[PDB]
């Protein structure tokens, strides 16, 4: 009974596991590019004002 | 059938602006190979290794009849991408919240409202698609509070609230 539990118990660990490593790996990317964006913006900005 | 077609035209449109984002070079219609998994995750997607092996596949098979300069066009990109992420929010309708919640609980047998940083640290490290360590550092920095617990409702929120605007 107790391996059985476990084992399902480790499935969906698992799954979760993958789930949230996607989710993680979108989030930084995403955080990235935001952060390269406001940085370009900021460049445009200041070429802007000379 | 216009609710469909307007629903093409913002992807479209959304992929075309995160392409632009990654090109290489202003007006180029280019986007590096290896910014190509970051560009299609920020197309609005959080899709995993598997899909981001599938699609860079798809994508050099597309570029294999062109010349192999490189570069990954407009065009390709583009469609790859959509027909991606059509797929996506046809199949499943992205309650990223949610299903980060459910993700979570599964790590929360007991229902105690948080998870350990060393344990789901741990965990991580020998299952599903293995992290490296400084992913998993800048994860927990993120995270974790001063007392090391990770708090998977705001946590969850603040992933979905990554910028995505639907």
């Amino acid at each position: 009974d107790q391996r059985f539990q476990a084992a399902l118990l480790a499935v969906r660990q698992n799954h979760a596991a993958r789930v949230i490593q996607s989710y993680w790996r979108g989030f930084k990317k995403a955080r990235e590019a935001a952060k390269k964006k406001a940085k370009k913006l900021e460049k445009a900005k200041a070429a802007k004002k000379k | 059938m216009s609710k469909l077609n307007d629903k093409h035209e913002r992807v479209r449109a959304r992929v075309r602006e995160a392409f632009i984002l990654f090109e290489h070079k202003e007006g180029s219609r280019l986007v590096d190979f290896k910014d190509v998994p970051t560009a299609v995750r920020a197309c609005g997607v959080n899709p995993t290794a598997v899909q981001m092996t599938h699609i860079l596949d798809q994508l050099a098979a597309l570029n294999a009849e062109t010349d192999a300069t490189g570069y990954v066009g407009l065009e390709n990109f583009e469609l790859v991408v959509c027909n991606f992420l059509i797929q996506q929010e046809a199949s499943l309708f992205r309650d990223d919240y949610h299903t980060l919640l459910r993700a979570f609980r599964a790590f929360d047998p007991d229902g105690r409202g948080f998870i350990d940083a060393e344990s789901f640290k741990s965990l991580l490290t020998g299952k599903g698609e293995a992290l490296s360590e400084d992913e998993l550092a800048k994860m927990m920095t993120v995270a974790a509070d001063g007392e090391g617990k990770i708090w998977y409702e705001d946590y969850a929120q603040r992933l979905a609230n990554d910028g995505r605007t639907i």
